[PDB]
RNA sequence: CCCGUCGCUCCUACCGAUUGAAUGGUCCGGUGAAGUGUUCGGAUCGCGGCGACGGCCGACGUCGCGAGAAGUCCAUUGAACCUUAUCAUUUAGAGGAAGGAGAAGUCGUAACAAGGUUUCCGUAGGUGAACCUGCGGAAGGAUCAUUG
RNA sequence: CUCCGCCGGCACCUUAUGAGAAAUCAAAGUCUUUGGGUUCCGGGGGGAGUAUGGUCGCAAGGCUGAAACUUAAAGGAAUUGA
RNA sequence: CGUUACUUUGAAGAAAUUAGAGUGCUCAAAGCAAGCCAUCGCUCUGGAUACAUUAGCAUGGGAUAACAUCAUAGGA
RNA sequence: UACCUGGUUGAUCCUGCCAGUAGUCAUAUGCUUGUCUCAAAGAUUAAGCCAUGCAUGUGCAAGUAUGAACCAAUGAACUGUGAAACUGCGAAUGGCUCAUUAAAUCAGUUAUAGUUUGUUUGAUGGUAUACUCGGAUAACCGUAGUAAUUCUAGAGCUAAUACGUGCAACAAACCCCGACUUCUGGGAGGGGCGCAUUUAUUAGAUGAUGAUUCAUGAUAACUCGACGGAUCGCACGGCCGCCGGCGACGCAUCAUUCAAAUUUCUGCCCUAUCAACUUUCGAUGGUAGGAUAGGGGCCUACCAUGGUGGUGACGGGUGACGGAGAAUUAGGGUUCGAUUCCGGAGAGGGAGCCUGAGAAACGGCUAC
């Protein structure tokens, strides 16, 4: 079902054709789906542990690590393959007038199939290595608007 | 020369970026090895950053291949390139790249299987160990039907243009079924 | 730049060196070595600016090329050798031994030590992990690698190293209640006991230290160096005893000294 | 006190055909040095080899390995050149038409008094010029006022 | 019709304890004892609502809108005189 | 197992420049020296401290304010 | 020092500007100029063009002397001191300038679990004629060529820590095959096995991190591996020929240090008479590769239609390098920041490279 590419898609360093298969072993062993806790107090979604998708850029089942900044925001666009635009809204202080002005930043973030998101949801992203030209963040937690 | 810099790209907004510096050597790229499957082995020494060595295979005909379920690794001849997921140009040109699907000689694996299991696909100790191994022995009949022709489907897991070698694993299981469907659809 | 910098402009030199502004265009750029360039005291500074043995760059060269100076038991002839915190500087001709400690103002001070006390240094464990062959090994912040360390030794620990034998003779576990000296930041040279360790996932860890007179200060984990098990440091301390004084109390001391 | 036209001396700016030129940048096609990688290539040089000849040396025939220059092939980066058009400049320019300043002539007297037709706003037409007139509006009016 | 109230509206009269350059204004007040909220909009007088570009309009024109240059005043309210 | 602004405290925010402690370069602009009855030496001599928007990290506070909810609580 | 004064009128009070008044680590210019201390100085216009000279060379006891070199000694390989030359290292720092460049540089703040790093410091190194291998070459010497240049050819010599080879002091353990044995085993023998490289399988529990299929172990193989000392100085003693100290230089691995590269967030002047821009031919994302030291449309193939924008995208202007800072400042603020500190960039304009740990180097090369 997940094999939608011109290539087979496998989790790196997981031997699927193992003969001594076992489910009591740790993830990635005996043909088990690999997954990890990203750390920083973030729970691993159960749909990543029980998923069948293959995403190398997934924070929980892929090869990327979360290190650096942790940024909150709102889903501003979700029209790309596994990538969403996160809009951050903040107040910029103007020194001379002692006032604030509203400013925004559009941060591209990779979203793994373990989350389904819609424009307007509150998301938490964590900094990772560069994944594309503009993406340096991975969605870590999605809070729906309602 | 070939560069890897973000200078020449457009911005994410679409705006053009005016250059503020010439190309640095620490951001170069080199021309692809374009490793061909041929019995005229040529691997060239590439001097890289730090005075280190990169091995650039131009023509290769032999590789180190692992049969993961059997946990055995043998040196086998490369016979043909059959499937590439990025470009069939690389299939017709017989270009060896990482994740290419190739035909490899099955003779070393047949020999090892006969020696280790006693089964073709003289002592009490030898026969006892052979019967112990033969108990629970299970092949998957797809590897068997390609053993009949003497050619095993394999995936090149090494990068020939970087390490100068064409190494890989023998395809098994779901990956094997996927690539057999791809090759029959070809 | 197209490579490493070889020169240190005198203005860009570390401020704890107390180099003067008009002494020249340049400062001694510390050579690579056991301590970081920004946190060391080069040998030329110790010999000329501090101990006054030499009066010039060339005189420092003359002293060092005579093989008169040993750093931690070994003869050094490099003038920009980066001598650092807790290093033993011995001159086995005048029979004097110096431990590089910090005064409460953040500046390295050559502290005279006994001959027996110059036989060990205190090192801070940077990491413990498996090397080649699966052999456990220890590394410190002063550049030493020690193989087969005691398994009870962890990162951020303080080990006592015998310079003669080059082995860990004792070690201190980084725990609450151990006397420490701050080696970095604005509290450099301050001595107190750890009261609590506040940990925050993914960022630097904060240590809360209270000195003997009751003043409380906080600093990052990378700037804390354990110097004793409990309230008794393993080495001798400079005259300040790590107790920082406010400028008002310093003025009180100056007034009392002038009055006497 | 004052407004405008027309005269006359200078200054500034504008429009302006000539499809005005000069300068550089982009766009489109090409051509394309040089380097880098790659394919052949093999001047030449070594090491050995088989047997032999002549007196360890030397020559020839013989046969392998290794290194390898010129040259050459394809790819790549790509200066630079030519071409189309565009942009940004600099920019003459017949002629036209403003504004200002200065002398200051001329024709009147339009605005200031109810300025001698009260003034002005908008719009339209006309006239040597200030202006005139039509329609609606305002008092900044020359009326804060007719229960008479 | 008459009288007394309440709310809302167009206004009017008196008064300064206010404000203002004053005229005057019961808001044009509650401002150097300076801050309720918000929109538009001015920065000496001309050149100039002109040139040019853009946009709207069939047109007339509307909206947006300079600069070069020039000038020591222009202007407001009030007083006395003519 | 609601955030944020705001505020408080802490760590950082190079040096030089600035503010500022000490110090009689003869004064001063300076400099980072120096001082001590005179000392085969000493004062462990000194070579402080403050400031450093905004943004980032951490601590306490929740008045003011912003956003998100806010009778299938269908609550536990 | 929280400051005003003259100028519209016959006179008045205003609005309002003009003019004056002070400063400038602010330039020029004029006049004048005795002493002390201090001190900028071809930035502004031309990152315009340059005669000449200099700015990068380098030797320890410890790589290599047979100068037909010098001093001293006077049957001995090499006395000593040593020019020259080979070898090694450096010349990627520093100095100069501010042309380009407007979220770009840069600043503060992150990250590398996304990499390289000569050197320093610390630790580490076992399965590959030996009382020690081979061929060259410089200096030297002498035949030259050319108008000429650290332009250049041929001949004769001879070194190594140059170059190229080659024993590499020996070992256990572990893995595989496996004659025989009496046998769920024993077991001769054979093969593998240093370190590095590449792939694959497996362990890493309930040693490490906030977090890793992590550190690291084991196994199967793989590679035509520039690795695993044919080097030098001083002292030279102990046992009966064998052992033997203190060093120097060099190879490889990890760590450290010196750093770079890339990278997170936030922050920049004027302009809307610049409102749409980007996407054929990368624009935004996805998959698989290639390339790189390493992440990444960095590039390629295929796929999807995204991405930015009145919270001003895109474009234009800047007599725009950014910052630390500077001038003036009651407070708030205004203006400047070519220049000695930090960062960046360039070496007439482009482009491309070799060497090297490090350069897209220009007191290096190649081309236009
Ligand atoms: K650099
Ligand atoms: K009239
Ligand atoms: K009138
Ligand atoms: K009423
Ligand atoms: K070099
Ligand atoms: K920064
Ligand atoms: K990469
Ligand atoms: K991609
Ligand atoms: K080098
Ligand atoms: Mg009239
Ligand atoms: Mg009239
Ligand atoms: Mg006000
Ligand atoms: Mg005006
Ligand atoms: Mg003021
Ligand atoms: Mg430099
Ligand atoms: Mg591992
Ligand atoms: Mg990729
Ligand atoms: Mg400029
Ligand atoms: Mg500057
Ligand atoms: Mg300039
Ligand atoms: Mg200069
Ligand atoms: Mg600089
Ligand atoms: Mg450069
Ligand atoms: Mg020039
Ligand atoms: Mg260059
Ligand atoms: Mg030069
Ligand atoms: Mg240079």
């Amino acid at each position: 079902a997940e094999q939608t590419e011109k290539s087979f898609l496998k989790q790196p360093k997981v031997f699927l054709s193992t003969k001594k298969a076992d489910k009591a072993k740790r993830p990635g062993k005996a043909g088990n789906r690999f997954w990890k806790s990203v750390g920083l107090g973030f729970k691993t979604p159960r749909e990543a542990i029980d998923g069948t998708y293959i995403d190398k850029k997934c924070p929980f089942t892929g090869t990327v690590a979360i290190r650096g900044r942790i940024i909150a925001g709102t889903c501003h666009s979700a029209k790309m393959n596994r990538t969403i635009i996160v809009r951050r809204n903040y107040l910029h202080f103007v020194k001379k007038y002692q006032r604030y002005e509203k400013r925004h930043s559009n941060i591209p973030a990779h979203i793994s199939p373990c989350f389904r998101v819609k424009e307007g949801d509150h998301v938490i992203i964590g900094q990772c290595r560069p994944l594309s030209k503009t993406v340096r963040f991975n969605v870590l937690k999605v809070v729906p608007a309602g | 020369g070939i560069s890897r810099d973000s200078m020449h790209k457009r911005r994410a907004t679409g705006g053009k970026q005016k250059a503020w510096r010439k190309k640095r050597k620490y951001e170069l790229g080199r021309q692809p090895a374009n490793t061909k499957l041929s019995s005229n082995k040529t691997v060239r020494r590439v001097r890289v950053r730090g005075g280190n060595v990169k091995w650039r295979a131009l023509r290769l005909d032999t590789g180190n291949f692992s049969w993961g379920s059997e946990a055995v690794t043998r040196k086998t001849r490369l016979l043909d390139v059959v499937y590439n997921s990025s470009n069939n140009e690389l299939v017709r040109t017989q270009t060896l790249v990482k994740n290419a699907i190739v035909q490899v000689d099955a003779a070393p694996f047949k020999q090892w299987y006969l020696t280790h299991y006693g089964v073709e696909i003289k002592s009490n100790n030898v026969q006892r160990k052979l019967e112990k191994r033969q108990q629970g022995r299970t092949l998957d009949s797809h590897i068997e039907e390609q053993f009949s022709g003497g050619r095993l489907l394999a995936c090149i897991s090494s990068r020939p243009g970087q390490c100068g070698r064409a190494d890989g694993y023998i395809l098994e299981g779901k990956e094997l079924e996927f690539y057999m469907r791809k090759l029959q659809k070809k | 730049a197209r490579g490493l910098k070889k020169h240190l402009k005198r203005l860009n030199a570390p401020s704890h060196w107390m180099l003067d502004k008009l002494g020249g265009a340049f400062a001694p750029k510390p050579s690579s070595g056991p301590h970081k360039a920004r946190e060391c005291l080069p040998l030329i500074l110790i010999l000329r600016n501090r101990l006054k043995y030499a009066l010039t760059y060339r005189e420092v060269q003359s002293i060092l090329m005579q093989r008169h100076i040993m750093v931690d038991g070994k003869v050094r002839t490099d003038k920009t050798y980066p001598a650092g915190f807790m290093d033993i500087i011995s001159i086995p001709k005048t029979g004097e031994n110096y431990r590089l400690l910090y005064d409460t103002k953040g500046r390295f001070r050559l502290h005279s030590v006994r001959d027996e006390d110059a036989k060990f240094k205190l090192c801070k464990v940077r990491s413990v992990q498996f090397g080649q062959k699966g052999i456990p090994y220890l590394n410190t912040y002063d550049g030493r690698t020690i193989r087969y360390p005691d398994p009870l030794i962890k990162a951020n620990d303080t080990i006592k190293l015998d310079l003669e034998t080059n082995k860990i003779v004792d070690f201190i576990k980084f725990d609450v209640g151990n006397v420490v000296m701050v080696t970095g930041g604005r509290n450099t040279g301050r001595v107190g006991v750890i009261k609590n360790r506040e940990k925050h996932k993914g960022t630097f860890e904060t240590i809360h230290v209270e000195d003997a007179q009751g003043h409380q200060f906080a600093t990052r984990l990378g700037n804390v160096f354990t110097i004793g098990k409990g309230t008794k440091p393993w080495v001798s301390l400079p005259k300040g005893k790590g107790i920082k004084l406010t400028i008002i109390e310093e003025q009180r001391k100056r007034d009392a000294a002038a009055q006497a």
